């Protein structure tokens, strides 16, 4: 099985993505 | 819906979110932003 | 505003009036000394109240004299 | 009324406690000197005072206390 | 009003909102050389060529960047003129009042804040009883 | 490449432009914040600002309370709530009472007696709204959890 | 050592400067209720004149009423206040909708078409929110009074 | 013991040196 | 908090008014006076 804080660290990690994402997308929209 | 697998409460959480939040927020914002000026 | 009051005794040295940060005091001139100056206040209502001119006098007891009364913006250097 | 019969024994009761924020081990370490009611100790001697100048029934210490709301109107 | 500003890159320390309520100080000096001089907010700035206009909250602040104009330059500034500016609009000029800076005696003032006495006669305030009055000022 | 500037162009006023003050993300997020975002009547700006309010003041209560190891857990929560957002409404009204009494423009519609009791109006109407719906939400909170799990569909 | 001058100094208009109708007190309190103070807007001072009213016509049913002797005797109470707010609104309503007709000026917010609407709302929902928690109070009873003496503390 | 009357008695008595103390502040005031 | 004594109810309304309505009552009246004009 898998634990329940590796899935909320995930979701921490994964909150990089989506600050770097949403900072691509609005570099690309200029 | 129970959760045999780890943070079930997640789901829980997650499906309304990105069912109606992520939609009814992004739509929102579109909506302000396509109308706009 | 603070009242600053200049008596008989000025020699007319001219240190209070440069010791003043805000410029408040200025040399007038007068009959009653050697150096035929003495400091005035006209520009009071500008006093902090810092007292520089008090410290930089060299006449004893005081020739100026800072006497602190209503606080106004200008007279609690208030910057906000 | 209950002092003045064994003030020796007794402790002489100020007033009440009331305050919401007493757990229940605050309400029953509080009630104390034969009361119901959480109340305060009066370490200020009225209770002797009162008893010494001929005081002895609650009427009379409320006829005074009626007596002086006056004197102070 | 006349002047561009100084070359400085912005602060903290500098107007709020009592600038844009009530007056505001600014003081204008004029230099050849361009050179760095210390803000009294806070940092360091650019002195322009020329004329110089910069917006302080305080007349402390204002004297005390004149100061610095006049003592920490060897080739002094003293061409520096303080204003007192009003959201409103109007200006108002404050420190060198006269001509010529307060030191030195113009002639031409008048001695206001002068007692015709010492400190020892100086009233004493038994006398001013419940006069509204306190015994510098009688 | 510079990002901390001085803010708005004014190198003298007391702020810099840095990343978090004046970012595009902060002028377009802040900026539309009901307490500053363009067009709105003060009621209905208000009304967003209380509800906001009343649901996140249900929790503390409610779950770090006196009442919180008893059966009216959720009741005290919305006890304390409701107390909460009285002496907030009434502090509200007391500053508009007393800021706004020298008579001042309309450039910002909040900020004058009017406005500012049209914002005390419509926060009190959306705490004590968000407060009883938190509390709602709470007290119902089997219905709440079988409809999103799917018990009762 | 006159207590009892004219009114306002007018010695011809109807009315006495009386201890009670003119004195300082009924001035700064009169003056200072919803419907006469300073800079208020009329839907704040609508909604606070409603919560008085609706917190008040809780009781007269509540300890007096048909369901007095039952086990809904709280609910009976807030029906009954509910329809006495909701034609008291519908009367205020009508009397702005009859009074405020003809064009008149802005000397007072609240003596307008739209001042009058405002306050209408305002009372409206200030109305039902008092009624409504007041009978969440009594409802509620057995929780209110083991707070305020600490049985759950 | 005392009556439950005598107290709201003793405060409706005492509600005349309320009147009074609040009447004579305010004359105080001026 | 029971009250063993006479009119115990009194306390339970007077222990909030006192505490709560005289501060809160007082202190906006206070505020409304030191900040007018
Ligand atoms: C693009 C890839 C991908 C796809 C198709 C999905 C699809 C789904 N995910 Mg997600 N997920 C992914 C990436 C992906 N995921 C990643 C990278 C993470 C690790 C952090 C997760 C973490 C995750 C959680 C914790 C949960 C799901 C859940 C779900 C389901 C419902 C959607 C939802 O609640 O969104 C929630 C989505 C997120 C919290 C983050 C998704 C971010 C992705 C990367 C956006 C991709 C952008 C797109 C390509 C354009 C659905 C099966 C839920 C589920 O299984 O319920 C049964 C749920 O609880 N996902
Ligand atoms: C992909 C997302 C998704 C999800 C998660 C749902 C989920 C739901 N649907 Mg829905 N549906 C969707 C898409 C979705 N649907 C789409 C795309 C269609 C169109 C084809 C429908 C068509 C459909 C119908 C026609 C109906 C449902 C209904 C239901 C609900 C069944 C239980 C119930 O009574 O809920 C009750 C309702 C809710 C839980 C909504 C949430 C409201 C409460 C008050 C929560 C809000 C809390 C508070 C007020 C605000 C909090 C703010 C926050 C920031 C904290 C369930 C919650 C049924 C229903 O009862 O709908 C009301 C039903 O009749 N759905
Ligand atoms: C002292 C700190 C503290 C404490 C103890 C709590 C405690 C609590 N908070 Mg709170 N909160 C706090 C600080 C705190 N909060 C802070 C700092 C904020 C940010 C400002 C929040 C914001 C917050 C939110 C936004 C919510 C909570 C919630 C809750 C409760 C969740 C646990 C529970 O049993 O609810 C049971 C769990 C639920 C009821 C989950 C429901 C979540 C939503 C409603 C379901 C998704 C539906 C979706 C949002 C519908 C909207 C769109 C739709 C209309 C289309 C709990 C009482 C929840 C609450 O009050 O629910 C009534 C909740 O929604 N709080
Ligand atoms: C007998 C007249 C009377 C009555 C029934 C009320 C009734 C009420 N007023 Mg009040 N008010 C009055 C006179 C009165 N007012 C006076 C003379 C002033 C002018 C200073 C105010 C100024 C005032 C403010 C600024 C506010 C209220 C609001 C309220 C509501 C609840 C809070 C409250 O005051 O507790 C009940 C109070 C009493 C039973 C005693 C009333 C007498 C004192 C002077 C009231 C003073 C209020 C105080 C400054 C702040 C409230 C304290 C409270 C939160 C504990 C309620 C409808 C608040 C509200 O919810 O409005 C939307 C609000 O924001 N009032
Ligand atoms: C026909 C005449 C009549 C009748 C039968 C009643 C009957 C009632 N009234 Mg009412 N009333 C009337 C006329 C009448 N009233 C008049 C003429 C007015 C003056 C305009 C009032 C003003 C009045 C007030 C102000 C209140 C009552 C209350 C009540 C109830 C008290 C008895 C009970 O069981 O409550 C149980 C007893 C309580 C719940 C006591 C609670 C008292 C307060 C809330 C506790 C103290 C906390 C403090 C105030 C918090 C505020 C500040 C805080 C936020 C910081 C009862 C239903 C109370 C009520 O409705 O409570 C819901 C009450 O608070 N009435
Ligand atoms: C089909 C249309 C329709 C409907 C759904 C309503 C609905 C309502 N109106 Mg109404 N209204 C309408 C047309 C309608 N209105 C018309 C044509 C007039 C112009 C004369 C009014 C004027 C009116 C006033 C002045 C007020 C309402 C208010 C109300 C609310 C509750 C009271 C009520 O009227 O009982 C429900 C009524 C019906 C189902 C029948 C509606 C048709 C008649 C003509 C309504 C007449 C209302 C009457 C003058 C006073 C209300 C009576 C009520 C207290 C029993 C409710 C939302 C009151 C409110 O709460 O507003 C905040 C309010 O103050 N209305
Ligand atoms: C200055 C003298 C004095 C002092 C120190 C107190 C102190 C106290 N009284 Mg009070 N009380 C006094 C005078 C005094 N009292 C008088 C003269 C009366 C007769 C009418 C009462 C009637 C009385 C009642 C009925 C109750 C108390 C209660 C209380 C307690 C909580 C406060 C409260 O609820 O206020 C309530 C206060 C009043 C209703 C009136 C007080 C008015 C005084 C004279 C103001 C003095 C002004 C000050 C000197 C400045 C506390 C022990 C409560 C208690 O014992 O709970 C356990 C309570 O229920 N008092
Ligand atoms: C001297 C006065 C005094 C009194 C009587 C209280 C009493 C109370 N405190 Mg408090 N406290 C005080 C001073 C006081 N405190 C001070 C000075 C401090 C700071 C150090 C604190 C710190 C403190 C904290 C941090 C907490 C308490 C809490 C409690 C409450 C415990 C039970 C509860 O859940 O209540 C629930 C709340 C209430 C009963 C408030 C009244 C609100 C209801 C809705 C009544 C209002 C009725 C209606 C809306 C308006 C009626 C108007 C009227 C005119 C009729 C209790 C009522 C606890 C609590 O739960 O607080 C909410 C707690 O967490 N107190
Ligand atoms: C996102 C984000 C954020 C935030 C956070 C949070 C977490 C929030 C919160 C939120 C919230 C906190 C929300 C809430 C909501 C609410 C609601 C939605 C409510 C509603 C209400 C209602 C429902 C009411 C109504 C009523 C009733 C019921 C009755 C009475 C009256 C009235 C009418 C008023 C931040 C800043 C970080 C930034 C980033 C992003
Ligand atoms: C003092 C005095 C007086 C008076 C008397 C009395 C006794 C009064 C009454 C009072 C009252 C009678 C009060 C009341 C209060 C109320 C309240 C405080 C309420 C609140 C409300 C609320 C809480 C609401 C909210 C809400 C909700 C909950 C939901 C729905 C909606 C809304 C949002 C609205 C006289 C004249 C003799 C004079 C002298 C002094
Ligand atoms: S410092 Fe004293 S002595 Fe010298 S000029 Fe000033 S007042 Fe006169
Ligand atoms: S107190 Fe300070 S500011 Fe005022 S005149 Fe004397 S030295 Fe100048
Ligand atoms: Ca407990
Ligand atoms: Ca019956």
């Amino acid at each position: 099985a898998l634990s329940d804080t590796q899935i909320l660290a995930a979701l921490v990690v994964a909150l990089l993505p989506a600050f770097l994402a949403f900072r691509l997308s609005t570099e690309l929209y200029k | 819906m129970d959760g045999s697998y780890a943070a079930s409460y997640l789901p829980w959480i997650l499906i309304p979110m990105v069912g109606w939040l992520f939609p009814a927020v992004t739509m929102g914002l579109l909506f302000i932003h396509i109308e706009s000026e | 505003s603070h009242s600053v009051k200049i008596y008989d005794t000025c020699i007319g040295c001219t240190q209070c009036v440069r010791a003043c940060p805000l410029d408040v005091l200025e040399m007038v001139p007068w009959d009653g000394c050697k150096a035929a100056q003495i400091a005035s206040s006209p520009r009071t209502e500008d006093c902090v109240g810092c007292k520089r001119c008090e410290t930089a006098c060299p006449t004893d007891f005081l020739s100026i004299r800072v006497y602190l009364g209503a606080e106004t913006t200008r007279s609690m250097g208030l910057a906000y | 009324e209950q002092w003045i019969k064994d003030p020796l024994n007794i402790r002489p009761i100020a007033h009440a406690i009331w305050d919401p924020h007493f757990g229940e081990g605050a309400v029953n370490a509080f009630t104390q000197a034969g009361a119901s009611n959480p109340v305060n100790i009066a370490y200020s001697g009225v209770y002797h005072w009162f008893y010494t100048i001929g005081m002895t029934t609650n009427q009379e210490l409320y006829s005074g206390a009626v007596f002086l709301l006056v004197l102070a109107s | 009003l006349s002047g561009q500003p100084p070359k400085f890159g912005g602060s903290t320390g500098g107007l709020l909102s009592k600038a844009n309520r009530e007056e505001k100080y600014a003081i204008t000096w004029t230099s050849a050389s361009e050179q760095v001089f210390e803000m009294p907010t806070g940092g360091a700035a650019i002195m322009n060529e020329g004329e110089n206009l910069l917006y302080l909250a305080r007349k402390e602040q204002c004297l005390a960047l004149g100061t610095q104009l006049r003592t920490k330059f060897k080739p002094k500034i003293q061409d520096y003129k303080i204003y007192r500016v009003y959201p409103s609009g109007e200006v108002q000029y404050l420190h060198p009042a006269d001509g010529v800076f307060p030191e030195k005696v113009n002639e031409g003032r008048e001695a206001q804040g002068t007692k015709t006495r010492r400190i020892g006669q100086n009233p004493e305030p038994v006398t001013i009883k419940f006069s509204g009055k306190a015994p510098y000022e009688v | 490449n510079q990002v901390v500037q001085a803010y708005n162009g004014d190198p003298f006023v007391g702020h810099l432009s840095t990343p978090i003050s004046d970012s595009a993300f902060t002028r377009t997020f802040i900026g539309n914040l009901p307490a500053y975002r363009k067009g709105l009547s003060p009621i209905l700006r208000g009304l967003e600002v209380g509800m906001a309010h009343g649901y996140f003041l249900i929790g503390p209560w409610t779950l770090l309370g006196p009442l919180r190891d008893s059966e009216y857990q959720y009741i005290g929560g919305l006890i304390g709530a409701l107390a909460l957002i009285l002496v907030a409404t009434a502090a509200l009204s007391s500053y508009g009472l007393v800021t706004f009494q020298g008579e001042q423009g309309s450039g910002d519609t909040l900020q004058t007696a009017d406005g500012w009791s049209q914002f005390a109006a419509g926060f009190f109407v959306g705490g004590m709204g968000g407060a009883f719906v938190a509390y709602f939400l709470l007290e119902n909170l089997s219905v709440v959890d079988g409809i999103f799990r799917g018990l009762f569909n």
